[PDB]
């Protein structure tokens, strides 16, 4: 997006972040720079271990024997993908991570959950997998030779609005990784065709003035609530308490059967 | 994923310390019960499709209102669903069963389902009462005395029974 | 002509375990690639290796896009 | 994790398949081999100190410039020599950690994954560890498959600094 | 094919590695497993034919009807009874050849991988080769490691079946 | 990939035939063998690389020009990549020599590297003679009678050998 | 790609010797032409359009064939595409003429143009005389006095001439 | 190679777009420091011999165990010192090709990429190296604009090398 | 946006290295560019008014159906004189700009990105702009880099919109 909005959603490299593609006779350091952004982008930007490197993989991409999206589908089915990735994670967290290390997005649809779902369930990790890199959206976006980058921040052709909102929740900032097993932000999003609001960067933070407590930090409580007192107006609540009150709010909250989805720092 | 032997690994290089004699005699007491934990993996994998159809049948019968139109194992799809989640769940009690940890059922399979369930409607009770089915049928397999040579399998019963529970705890 | 290691997946599928080199030619603006985000470097004679497994799929991204399979040998 | 049951379960799983008679002949393997290996793990573990103190020494007599140039890398002070005594028991503990689990998932995730970023850091020579190991597989004082199996990681970490 | 030695070795070339102890652990329990196999393999192949036979029969007692009415997909005719035979010795052969491989490998590279969909073309119920296997494990006569490897193949076959 | 007993089977299943007698015994002959083959497996995974590093130091001992500037092992990542390369031979001979067949070796690794090495001007003649190298260093290292069971492994050394000549003739 | 530092650098490390006196002297007169080399550059840069567009013009006028229908230039898509591939190897030559060196013009633009447009039934020849129109454009677009610092811009002109010849050789 | 003027086209040819001001001032920048570069490039090559000789002698004095140990690795005899010494004179060639180039290009493609690998195969120590370019940068004899192109090739191989 | 300094920098981000001499130079060039660029700015800031108003009425010279055709797009009435003045005066603010940042940057992020379909959809002609830069190069009275660099924003510009 425009800088006025990115700075406030902390999204400014992904803006002016530019598609790196392997063009013909390209000199070792192109490979090397088109290796590292494989890495840094299908590994959800962790830090990768020299011993963790598939060293054959990039010697085929290296010599011209295999393309970027053949390397890209060499290190995505690789065993550090699904250690780091697969074993540990829930079936919704992994797609929802293969969606962003592959296609660069967010997913948009249930029905995407439902997908990749039963195609693990019939053909395995290696069939699920090779359905992003074959699809139809990573050819048009990245081709043979274009390295995978995040667009969900960006209007896309045959896109959800949604998926622009539900980017924040899988992207969280360029300081950020995959790295920790963990549960899927989206679930109850994608289950029920909602969207939540998005926090993120700067927008979370709220004004204080002299309301916060001693230590001058609200927090934001986001719960689904429902008639268990006064009466519920909104299914969808939030609550912006004082680190000092944080205790008694949360157990108000506990003693009438609300549902905690978040709560974050404002 | 952890198995019977990394999780005391994974404890003890936290600690920074070697596995005590007593660690080794329990893992070594492990091993020797180790041809009774394959044979009661081979036993629920050789039923396997029987124990899902067998307890996915038992549940419909009891709980008609899930197969009833506008239930949630109505249309092809879902009951498909339903099935592969009976499925689903049988064979990661045979992975814990097998590495004699729960941490591949716990985080493949347990770790957000509960959450899923309820986000889409899938009854988690229901699918609670479905692994309950799946427990008894495979505990009677896994028991089975004939064609076997005897012994006392009450440990190994009662580590897949624990399983079984975990994960009927983990869906409702 | 390397390249099996990596093309031929993991699974140990005998069948899996066999890759084609594909020669595409005419890679031409199509209506099927207007709003590809990369374009087009070469419309001449490129060569693709294709496992067995996914020649179904290659076959038709070759077929949407233009291309005509000229010839398809053994790796 | 490198470990033969992990991996019979990471295989079917990624596979999304029942464990089969190519998992249970794993866990056969895994069965076989386990008690050799546990035993070796308490022999080492009992010899623990010993072998330590005795491997630190033998590098330090094969690289004799250790214990005299002044440096941080250096096991001139009782500091470094510290060190290299817990690195040196780093090591062998891991290592019984590889002969409890039966295989090498110990070394990885706990000592080879980015050692070489480790010692190019902190300037620590890798053969200064090799010798240490090739000490301590001369010295274990095993036999057998306890011998074969601990010997395996020992050059497992050996073919990793080198 | 599935086997353990060579996913043993598809796994440790997926990671670049070398074969480390998990890697001989799993050929040790495939050498382990390998003698009944082999065992039961020859088993198997000596009354192949009688096994077969009696597997066909039982089919047609337990389903009448696949000899009594017309049809292309039915045995009541004698064309229909051999290619009923030929795929019952089909699947004894490749159930002996897992026997040999030590792993599932024949039974998804030759018969599992297609097999629904060829059932739902030619209309053959999966459940008249779930007797004939079912048949199989009854009167095979093996003992010990052997027959739970053989049942273990045979219930894969029917799992995958039904 | 093939092992030595897919081989067989892939062989029988194309003729449509049980295995006879005489194959069965043969694969009982390699199973009788199979202590022998872990050994030696486990023997050049231990010595991996002492074997390739004394083989490229002895490789460019003799033929110097490989290692003048200009030559093709000259520069740092030249020079990575040789190393590489006697390290991956080394690795698919070890699973060969692990499967008991050689399908893994031709097929991951030489099937196509004559024509490789040929269009990066990497001369073939060089790297068959460093894969010679690695052979003698290999076949000491398995046939060490110290600290073994002491036995007859004629039969796995000419298997490794073999494995070794593949990898040279596919080579050069 | 390499540059005019670049291309002598590896020609020395291939040779293995460090850069002579001659060569580091060549190069400095090469930083004395620097200044006249950026401007040729900005010159062509600020005309781009009006390069590409002119010759195309000229291209069209002349050869009426390609913009008739049928032609290869007819159509909107064909002809967009056609101004493109004038933009594209006038922004290579510019590329060329910053680095000095041609290797960013053969690899990245030339390199299979000839098969591509043999491919797509591009009338290569007809590309080449649009990039001589291009070529005289941009020359005397270099070549203009007056608004800029007088002096001998003939070697500069001369590189550029010998790039516009290179690129309408390739595509011919 | 990571020179400025293929940086610029680089970045500009990503992006399809034609050199601009910001590409010029690019050259700008390469031209002011060229000479500087190219003299250093000279000056470094007229006394190549006596610093590579200097820096070698220097490892040695900083190092005396390489002098007299016996390995491959080692430079106790004539061998292993003048791999030594076309060692240090492969570093200090690359470094006047870096100023001939205005960066860390020749480094990178001549000596950067595979040091590691090639130190920790052949167990040679980056200290060593260490302390023959920290000669260099102390003995060239430079000053300004070509003393601090100079040492920034120096030490940005220092710096990769620990 | 596009400049020296931060295209400098995230090049050398994407490669994960830190800056070089390359980087340096880049620098060099922006500082040896940076004052002329500065007094560019101030020239044509101090004469903004002027060169607005006759770029804007040189538009109407060359283009008079703008001053006499009625219609939302056109400046016949005083409300499309000021969306023309305006407009003017957008292009040579982010010129101004341009000289500032030493690049394009603000041009692209400002003006040039989405230009055209605004053209498009308000059905505005880009050769009115095309001539109002004219006039601006024509009448800055710039001089040296000055004039250069400030000539180079300009027909930039031009270039996107032709
Ligand atoms: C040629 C290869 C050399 C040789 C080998 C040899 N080995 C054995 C027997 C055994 N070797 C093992 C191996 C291992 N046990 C472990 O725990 C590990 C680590 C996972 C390994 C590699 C085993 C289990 C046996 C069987 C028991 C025993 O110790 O004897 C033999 C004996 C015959 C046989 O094949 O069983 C032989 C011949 N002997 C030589 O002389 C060669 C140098
Ligand atoms: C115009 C009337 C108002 C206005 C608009 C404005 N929108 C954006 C940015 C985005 N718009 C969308 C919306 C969609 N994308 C889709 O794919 C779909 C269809 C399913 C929709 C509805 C999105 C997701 C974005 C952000 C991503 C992108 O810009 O591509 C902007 C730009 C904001 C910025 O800072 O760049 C603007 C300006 N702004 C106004 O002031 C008008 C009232
Ligand atoms: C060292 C002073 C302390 C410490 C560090 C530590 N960090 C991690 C993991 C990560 N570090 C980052 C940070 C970045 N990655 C980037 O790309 C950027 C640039 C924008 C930054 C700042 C990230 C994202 C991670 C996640 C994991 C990853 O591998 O990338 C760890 C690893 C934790 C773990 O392995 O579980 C550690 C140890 N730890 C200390 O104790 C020191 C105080
Ligand atoms: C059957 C006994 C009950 C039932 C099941 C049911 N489940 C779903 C949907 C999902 N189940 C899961 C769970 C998993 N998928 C995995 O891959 C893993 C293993 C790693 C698990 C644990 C998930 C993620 C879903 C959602 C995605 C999908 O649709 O597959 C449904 C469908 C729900 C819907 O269509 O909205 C159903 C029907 N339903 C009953 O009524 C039984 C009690
Ligand atoms: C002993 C053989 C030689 C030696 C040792 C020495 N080591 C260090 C410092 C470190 N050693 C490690 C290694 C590890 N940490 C781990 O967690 C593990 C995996 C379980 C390993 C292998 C690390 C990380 C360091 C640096 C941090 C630390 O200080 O602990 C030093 C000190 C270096 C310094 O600058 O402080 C020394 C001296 N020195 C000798 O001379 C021996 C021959
Ligand atoms: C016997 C149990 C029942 C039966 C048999 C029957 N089968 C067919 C035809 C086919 N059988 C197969 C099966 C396989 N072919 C293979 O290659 C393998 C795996 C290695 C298997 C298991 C196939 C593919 C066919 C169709 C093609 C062919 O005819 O070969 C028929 C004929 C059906 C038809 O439409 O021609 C019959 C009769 N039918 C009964 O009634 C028995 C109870
Ligand atoms: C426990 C739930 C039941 C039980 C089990 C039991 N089994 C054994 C012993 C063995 N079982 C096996 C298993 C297999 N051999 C194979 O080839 C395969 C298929 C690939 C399998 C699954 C083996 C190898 C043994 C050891 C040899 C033997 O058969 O004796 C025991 C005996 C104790 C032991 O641990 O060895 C027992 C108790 N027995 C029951 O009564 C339960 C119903
Ligand atoms: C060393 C003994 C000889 C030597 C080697 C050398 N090889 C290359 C380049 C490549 N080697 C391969 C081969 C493989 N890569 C793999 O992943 C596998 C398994 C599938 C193999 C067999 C490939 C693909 C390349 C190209 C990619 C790359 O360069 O890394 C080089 C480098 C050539 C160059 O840089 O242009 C070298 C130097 N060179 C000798 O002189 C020895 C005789
Ligand atoms: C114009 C002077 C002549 C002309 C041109 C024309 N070219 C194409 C198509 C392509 N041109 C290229 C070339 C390149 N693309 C790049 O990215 C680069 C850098 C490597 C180059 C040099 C390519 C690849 C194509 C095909 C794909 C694409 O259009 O992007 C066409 C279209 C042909 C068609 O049928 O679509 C045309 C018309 N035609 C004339 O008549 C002029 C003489
Ligand atoms: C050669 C084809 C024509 C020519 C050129 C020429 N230019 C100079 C000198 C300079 N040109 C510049 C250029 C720029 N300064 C800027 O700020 C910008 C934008 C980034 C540019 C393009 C500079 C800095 C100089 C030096 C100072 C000066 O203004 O003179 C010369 C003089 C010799 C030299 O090499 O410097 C020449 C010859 N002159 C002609 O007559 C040709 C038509
Ligand atoms: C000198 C500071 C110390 C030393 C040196 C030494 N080096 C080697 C061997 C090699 N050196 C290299 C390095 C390079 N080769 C290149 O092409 C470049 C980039 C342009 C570099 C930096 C390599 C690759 C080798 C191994 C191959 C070869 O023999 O050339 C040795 C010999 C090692 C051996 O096993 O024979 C030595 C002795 N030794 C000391 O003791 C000094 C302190
Ligand atoms: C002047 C040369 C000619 C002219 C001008 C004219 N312009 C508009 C309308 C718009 N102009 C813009 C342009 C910009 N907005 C920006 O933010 C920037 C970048 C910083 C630019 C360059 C836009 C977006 C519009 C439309 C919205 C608006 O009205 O502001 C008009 C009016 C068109 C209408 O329908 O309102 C006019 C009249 N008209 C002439 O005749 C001159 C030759």
């Amino acid at each position: 997006t425009s800088l006025v909005s990115a700075q406030r959603l902390g999204i400014v490299a992904v803006d002016e972040a530019i598609p790196l593609e392997l063009r013909s006779r390209s000199t070792e350091e192109e490979v090397d720079a088109v290796i590292l952004a494989v890495y840094r982008q299908v590994l959800g930007n962790d830090h990768l271990m020299s011993q963790e490197r598939l060293t054959s993989a990039e010697s085929l991409l290296r010599g011209r024997e295999i393309s970027v999206r053949d390397f890209v589908r060499a290190v995505a089915l690789s065993e550090v993908y699904r250690q780091k990735f697969f074993h540990s994670n829930p079936q919704n967290r992994f797609i929802e991570l293969n969606y962003k290390h592959l296609l660069g997005r967010a997913p948009y649809d249930q029905s995407e959950i439902a997908f990749h779902t039963d195609l693990y369930h019939q053909g395995g990790y290696e069939a699920e997998i090779n359905s992003y890199i074959d699809s139809v959206e990573y050819t048009e976006n990245f081709g043979d030779w274009v390295v995978p980058y995040f667009r969900g921040f960006a209007t896309q052709r045959n896109q959800k609005t949604v998926g622009f909102s539900r980017s924040f929740q899988v992207y969280r900032g360029y300081a950020t990784s995959d790295r920790s097993g963990s549960r899927s932000r989206l679930t109850r999003e994608l289950a029920r065709n909602t969207a939540s609001p998005v926090y993120a960067g700067s927008t979370a933070e709220s004004l204080r003035g002299t309301s916060a407590g001693s230590r001058n930090q609200m927090y934001r409580l986001q719960v689904i609530q429902g008639a268990a007192g006064t009466r519920v107006r909104r299914g969808k609540a939030e609550y912006l308490v004082s680190y000092d009150n944080l205790s008694a709010k949360l157990q108000q909250i506990n003693r009438q059967g609300d549902t905690v989805t978040m709560i974050s720092l404002a | 994923m952890f198995d019977v032997f990394t999780r005391v690994v994974s404890q003890a290089d936290a600690r920074g310390e070697y596995l005590s004699g007593s660690q080794l005699d329990a893992l070594s007491a492990t091993v020797a019960e180790g041809n009774k934990r394959i044979d009661s993996v081979n036993r629920i994998t050789g039923n396997a499709s029987a124990i899902v159809s067998n307890a996915a049948r038992a549940l419909f019968a009891e709980q008609p209102q899930l197969i009833q139109p506008g239930g949630n194992a109505y249309t092809s799809r879902r009951m498909a669903a339903c099935l592969r989640d009976m499925e689903i769940i049988l064979r990661y009690v045979t992975y814990a069963t097998f590495t004699g940890d729960a941490s591949v059922l716990e985080d493949r399979c347990l770790n957000g389902l509960r959450e899923t369930y309820v986000a889409l409607g899938v009854p988690g009770a229901s699918v609670a009462a479905g692994v309950q089915k799946m427990k008894e049928a495979a505990l009677d397999i896994v028991n089975d005395p004939n064609g076997i040579t005897r012994g006392d399998c009450s440990a190994i019963v009662a580590e897949i029974a624990g399983y079984f529970d975990r994960a009927a705890a983990a869906v409702a | 002509m390397l390249g099996q290691s990596s093309l031929v997946g993991y699974s140990n599928t005998q069948a899996a375990n066999r890759v084609f080199v594909y020669e595409v030619s005419g890679l031409r603006q199509t209506d099927a690639n207007e709003n590809s985000a990369h374009d087009i470097r070469r419309s001449g004679s490129v060569f693709i290796k294709v496992p067995y497994a996914r020649m179904n799929d290659e076959m038709r991204r070759i077929s949407r896009l233009g291309g005509t399979i000229v010839n398809i040998r053994p790796y | 994790m490198k470990t033969p049951l992990t991996e019979a379960v990471s295989t079917a799983d990624s596979q999304g398949r029942f464990l089969s008679s190519t998992e249970l002949q794993i866990a056969f393997g895994r069965l076989r081999q386990a008690n050799a290996g546990l035993q070796a793990a308490k022999a080492l573990t009992d010899n623990a100190q010993s072998l330590v103190n005795g491997a630190a020494q033998a590098v330090y007599n094969k690289f004799p410039y250790t214990t005299q140039t002044q440096g941080n890398n250096f096991a001139a002070d009782q500091r470094g020599k510290d060190k290299c005594a817990r690195d040196i028991g780093y090591y062998l503990r891991i290592v019984t950690y590889c002969l409890v689990a039966g295989g090498t998932g110990p070394l990885d995730e706990y000592l080879i994954a980015g050692i070489d970023e480790i010692n190019r850091t902190f300037d620590l020579s890798p053969s200064w560890y090799v010798e240490a190991l090739k000490y301590i597989k001369a010295n274990h004082g095993l036999s057998g498959d306890a011998r074969d199996e601990a010997n395996s990681y020992l050059d497992y970490a050996i073919n990793a600094l080198s």
